[PDB]
């Protein structure tokens, strides 16, 4: 998830608005490259998009949570690098790229629950199975819903149908 | 550097950023053919040493400017 870490950056430094609860849900782990992490750590101190702040003093926030002048230095290069979409395309292409992340982690999630259920009986273990078994179905639905979001990232300007 | 005279620093800054500059060219065109949808690791490998030497040669723009004492 290299490209799409990158772009969830820069969709959150420079559309925070449009990056929105998704972004702000989407865990520092998630983000494997070390310099992606530290920058979604950033971000999240500096209060995540919903603090509502933009622009030049949305990055100063952020770069302000950083004492690394690398990663201060890639929160500016990734605050103004251009996002290589059309502009009526962008919401749909930042849910996109959020939605790869996700997907990813929900499998995860998902695997371990699976794990977990295979130990156990839906008999013996009654009311526990159902809960952890609604759990479950939660994240495979949602991972379903994702899995048709996550397209609007083909949108990219690089990538041809 | 600091063994060169100036102007001799300076003309290898110039050679370099004029260079890069081509380079830049070329590795933005190979990535204007790819997918990073399709190859996204290798696209965004090769976007990451782009962005370096865009930086590198901003910084050489720099150098040769202070070097060649350019107004």
């Amino acid at each position: 998830t290299l490209w799409p870490q990158r772009e969830a950056l820069k969709s959150a430094l420079q559309y925070p608005a449009l990056a929105g609860p998704v972004f702000d849900a989407l865990t520092v782990e998630g983000f494997t490259h070390p310099e992606y992490a530290a920058v979604r750590a950033a971000i999240d101190t500096a209060g995540g998009t919903s603090a509502g702040l933009s622009g030049a003093q949305w990055l100063d926030m952020v770069r302000q949570q950083t004492t690394s002048t690398v990663t201060s230095a890639l929160i500016s290069e990734l605050g103004v690098e251009a996002i290589q979409v059309d502009d009526d395309k962008l919401p749909r292409y930042i849910a996109g790229v959020l939605a790869r992340l996700q997907e990813v982690w929900l499998g995860r999630q998902i695997a371990e629950v699976k794990s977990k259920l295979q130990r156990m009986s839906p008999i013996e273990q009654g009311d526990e199975y159902h809960a952890l078994f609604g759990d479950l179905v939660a994240m495979e639905a949602y991972r379903r819903s994702l899995l048709e979001q996550a397209s609007g990232d083909d949108l990219h300007h690089h990538h041809h149908h | 550097d600091d063994k060169l005279p100036r102007y001799i620093a300076g003309v290898l800054a110039r050679l370099q950023e004029v260079w890069l500059g081509r380079q830049i060219a070329e590795v933005k065109s190979k990535l204007q053919r790819m997918s990073p949808i399709e190859q996204g690791d290798e696209y965004h490998a090769l976007f990451g040493d782009l962005v370096a030497m865009e930086a590198y040669r901003r910084s050489l723009l720099e150098q040769a400017s202070g070097d060649d004492l350019h107004h």
